[PDB]
RNA sequence: GGUUCUCCCCGAAAGCUAUUUAGGUAGCGCCUCGUGAAUUCAUCUCCGGGGGUAGAGCACUGUUUCGGCAAAACCCGAUGCAAACUGCGAAUACCGGAGAAUGUUAUCACGGGAGACACACGGCGGGUGCUAACGUCCGUCGUGAAGAGGGAAACAACCCAGACCGCCAGCUAAGGUCCCAAAGUCAUGGUUAAGUGGGAAACGAUGUGGGAAGGCCCAGACAGCGUCGAGUCGGCCUGCG
RNA sequence: CCUAAAGAGUAACGGAGGAGCACGAAGGUUGGCUAAUCCUGGUCGGACAUCAGGAGGUUAGUGCAAUGGCAUAAGCCAGC
RNA sequence: UCAACGGAUAAAAGGUACUCCGGGGAUAACAGGCUGAUACCGCCCAAGAGUUCAUAUCGACGGCGGUGUUUGGCACCUCG
RNA sequence: UGCCUGGCGGCCGUAGCGCGGUGGUCCCACCUGACCCCAUGCCGAACUCAGAAGUGAAACGCCGUAGCGCCGAUGGUAGUGUGGGGUCUCCCCAUGCGAGAGUAGGGAACUGCCAGGCA
């Protein structure tokens, strides 16, 4: 029900093949490039995971 | 004679403990009896001059924490490896 | 002591035959006695018995620890089976060598019916 | 000077194949092993060398049993 | 010079020296010299200590030596290129912050604490003069 | 050694295995084109797994120090050490199952065409070497290679960031804002006097800031000579020099 | 076997050892069995031979390296 | 028989300063570079020597640096 | 129904050793014989058979007792994934995961099927 809105704020240039892999997950595809997603534990778990690149609006 | 005062603790674990410590507290634990474990936090300096002395570990100490007093005695002891500082404290309750 | 060598003895059959899943006719014997179970597949539920502490065996008999007491209870023991149709069977020594009064009970179970 | 060491076997690739809760066909190859580190339980057989496999189709389940603590491998009929 | 009388083995990987000592306490005497410092103590460095800490205090009391040589040095001759690990030439032990290097008992703390002094400038490693606790 | 017009799309490798093989070549891996079959594959969450690494420990295998008992070992204790020690044991990683969302179909098979099999540096885990090398050999990730732009004076491999084309628009990243040279001679509170900042150790020393105790003290201390009249003595921790 | 980073794999003129066989039983099966070491006593007999009992609990054994295994023994003995 | 163990032929040694060609700075010798074990130059501790007295002059056992004259390590530049 | 005993499983040391007490009608054990069935690389010890005078000594089972083995928190510490930083042979910070050892404390097990004896 609830959406979440995530944005990139840093490259994914040199970043772990696992964090490019999350991104792509997310569905985010360049810095400052903004989506919304349903606020769910494996979402959750995603945005912790590049937590360090991405910015939450809840 | 010896009194203590100590708050009880918030958080727990590396990064609180660590944040302690950096801030001049150390945690404790008082433990023993039927009631269950009690995390505090102490003043450093305060304990350090006091554990100073060898009547520290012998005799029954009062911990002042949240007005109620609680008798206990000092179990065992975490040494910093090198620096005279106290990492923690056990405190049996007696 | 003498009982933990037997169940020593026992182990490799019983752990086979547990494997194999097959039902089995335990039996046990001491110097007064001899005993007998049908135990299911499972291990914990036995099906019939007979022995001769039971009065109803033990009754007809001069002494319950020969080897004409272990026939009666092997003859015992296969009636029983039959009646609630078991058949097949795998005949457990349980540590004791097959001769004499285990052999007489095993060959009675035998010439009853049962298939072992 | 010069070294009397500079050999070794070819490594041997041992050890677990299908991991709990796998499915696995009969035959299957559980785990290769010098000795039992493992033992056979249900449904699995131990082959000349030790190698644990699948007498039957079903989920592969580690268990330990016994006073040792030893540690056994059982196919679930599934 | 401190060595081990036999090994499994002639020659240990290098390894690495992380974390923090066991052995941190007087255990045996009343006044120790611990490390401060993380390092290599040789063999030569350990003696040469204890020589100089024992005539400080007129081999008056008692003196142990908490720390042991027991690691494998190789080197490579000079003029050598590969070929094989080298010789074994000195022991080493592994010091981490901590560690209780020597104990000593039976003479007064001001004594003790010359002594150790002595010793520590034979040592390549920080130290500090430290007291037997009573827990 | 050299190999001649243009534009568009994708885009490696410098590995493994074998080789009279090592600067060659072959199969596989990695690229491309085509055809075909799966909600195939990836990320996260939950669930099911095995582990023996890091750490730790010392019953075992070895090694080590000191004690209490004894014909000066064991027995009874205290204390360490281990790549080839383990009565313990993570994080991660890996295998499998389920579920959502998202994704350039990214997975798998077969077929047409390859190139490549000299790698480099940086991070992390290591062997070797002197915990020497812009050294050497592996693992794993990143960048260069095959990647321009901004920063690090200058500087493949570091930091930021991935250039379809145009604009005398705007916002930011790393990094910066006295002049060279775009932007604070910005604000508030501290520290340093060394041009420290803007090269380095053991160690040395009334430099100076902060913090916590302690000894002595108007029953007159410390310095100077019983005299004179207020703070002083000597260590600890710590910031900057 | 270690290096090897708790799945597999993983290099060096890295650290250590082995093989180039043996066995018609040392294979199969059935039945049975359980070690080392030390202590106490005992002809020759001694530190150590064989006998008895106790403690111990696999510290033994496994045809040959090392590692992983082994009591239901994979160790030891006999029948066929 | 192929152990050079995926085995060139069944059958396989040397010299060349009389030399030659194709190549390589993928690889050595010179010099440069990186490094600084070694070398050289300092310093710290102070047992002791110095009639007495550690420090006039020395300085054991050990410790910390500097330089880039040595011997080396590496193989980055140069073998059209 | 309850108690006790045997057998077969479920449960693996909180279930094991020790120490103290306790049980024999049945059951179990030792025990009584051995010419035989069968047995000893000698031995009726074991295995086995034929028995029931004796015995609960040993063994076995049951009850108590922290004396050990053993089990074992809480807290802290070590390590560590990701991101960032430093004085970078080693560490620190944010966040997540989090031992081992030790401490308090505990511990003298729990449970199904069948049979037998007793009240
Ligand atoms: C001295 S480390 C360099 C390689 C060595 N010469 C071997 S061959
Ligand atoms: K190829
Ligand atoms: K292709
Ligand atoms: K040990
Ligand atoms: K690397
Ligand atoms: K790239
Ligand atoms: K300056
Ligand atoms: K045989
Ligand atoms: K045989
Ligand atoms: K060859
Ligand atoms: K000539
Ligand atoms: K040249
Ligand atoms: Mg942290
Ligand atoms: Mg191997
Ligand atoms: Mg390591
Ligand atoms: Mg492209
Ligand atoms: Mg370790
Ligand atoms: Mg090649
Ligand atoms: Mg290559
Ligand atoms: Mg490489
Ligand atoms: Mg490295
Ligand atoms: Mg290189
Ligand atoms: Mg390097
Ligand atoms: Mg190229
Ligand atoms: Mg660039
Ligand atoms: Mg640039
Ligand atoms: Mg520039
Ligand atoms: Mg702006
Ligand atoms: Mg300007
Ligand atoms: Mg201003
Ligand atoms: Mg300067
Ligand atoms: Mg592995
Ligand atoms: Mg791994
Ligand atoms: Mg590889
Ligand atoms: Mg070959
Ligand atoms: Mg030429
Ligand atoms: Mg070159
Ligand atoms: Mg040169
Ligand atoms: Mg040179
Ligand atoms: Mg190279
Ligand atoms: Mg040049
Ligand atoms: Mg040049
Ligand atoms: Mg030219
Ligand atoms: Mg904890
Ligand atoms: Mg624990």
């Amino acid at each position: 029900a609830k959406t979440i809105k995530i944005t990139q704020t840093r490259s994914a240039i040199g970043r772990l093949p696992k964090h490019k892999a999350t991104l792509l997950g997310l569905g985010l595809r360049r810095i400052g490039h903004t989506v919304e997603r349903e606020d769910t534990p494996a979402i959750r778990g995603m945005i912790n995971a590049v937590s360090f690149m991405v910015k939450v609006e809840e | 004679m010896f009194t203590i005062n100590a708050e009880v603790r918030k958080e727990q674990g590396k990064g609180a403990s660590r944040r302690l410590r950096a801030a001049n507290k150390f945690p404790a634990i008082i433990y023993g009896g039927k009631e269950a474990p009690l995390a505090i936090e102490l003043d450093h300096d305060k304990v350090m001059n006091m554990q100073a002395k060898a009547e520290f570990y012998s005799e029954v100490l009062t911990i002042v924490v949240d007005g109620k007093e609680i008798k206990v005695k000092a179990q065992d002891v975490q040494r910093h490896p090198y620096k005279p500082k106290l990492q923690h404290i056990d405190f049996v309750r007696a | 002591d003498k009982k933990s060598a037997r169940i020593r003895r026992a182990t490799r059959a019983r752990r086979k035959l547990q494997e194999l899943g097959a039902t089995r006719l335990v039996v046990h014997r001491t110097p007064r006695h001899i005993y007998a179970q049908v135990i299911a597949p499972n291990g914990s539920e036995v099906l019939v018995a007979a022995s001769t502490v039971e009065k109803a065996i033990a009754e007809q008999l001069k002494y319950t620890g020969n080897k004409d007491a272990a026939a009666a209870v092997g003859k015992a023991v296969a009636e029983r089976a039959l009646e609630k149709g078991i058949k097949d069977v795998s005949f457990d020594r349980s540590g004791f060598q097959y001769h004499g009064r285990v052999q007489a009970l095993a060959d009675a179970a035998r010439e009853a019916g049962l298939q072992f | 000077g010069s070294t009397r060491n500079g050999r070794d076997s070819e490594a041997k690739r041992l050890g677990v194949k299908r991991f709990g809760g796998e499915s696995v066909l009969a035959g299957s190859i559980i785990v290769r092993q010098r000795g039992t580190k493992f033992h056979a339980g249900a449904n699995v057989g131990c082959g000349r060398d030790h190698t644990l496999f699948a007498k039957a189709d079903g989920k592969v389940k580690f268990e330990v049993k016994g006073p040792k603590n030893r540690k056994f491998i059982s196919i679930e009929a599934e | 010079m401190l060595q081990p009388k036999r090994t499994k083995f002639r020659k240990m990987h290098k390894g690495r020296n992380r974390g923090l000592a066991q052995g941190t306490d007087v255990s045996f005497g009343s006044f120790g010299l611990k490390a401060v410092g993380r390092g290599r103590l040789t063999a030569r460095q350990i003696e040469a200590a204890r020589r100089a800490m024992t005539r400080a205090v007129k081999r008056q009391g008692k003196i142990w030596i908490r720390v042991f040589p027991d690691k494998p040095i190789t080197e490579k001759p000079l003029a050598v290129r590969g070929k094989g690990k080298g010789n074994v030439e000195y022991w080493v032990a592994l010091i981490q912050p901590g560690k209780v290097l020597y104990e000593m008992d039976g003479v007064p703390e001001e004594l003790a604490r010359e002594a150790f002094k002595l010793a520590a400038a034979k040592l390549p490693i920080k130290t500090t003069f430290v007291t037997k606790t009573v827990m």
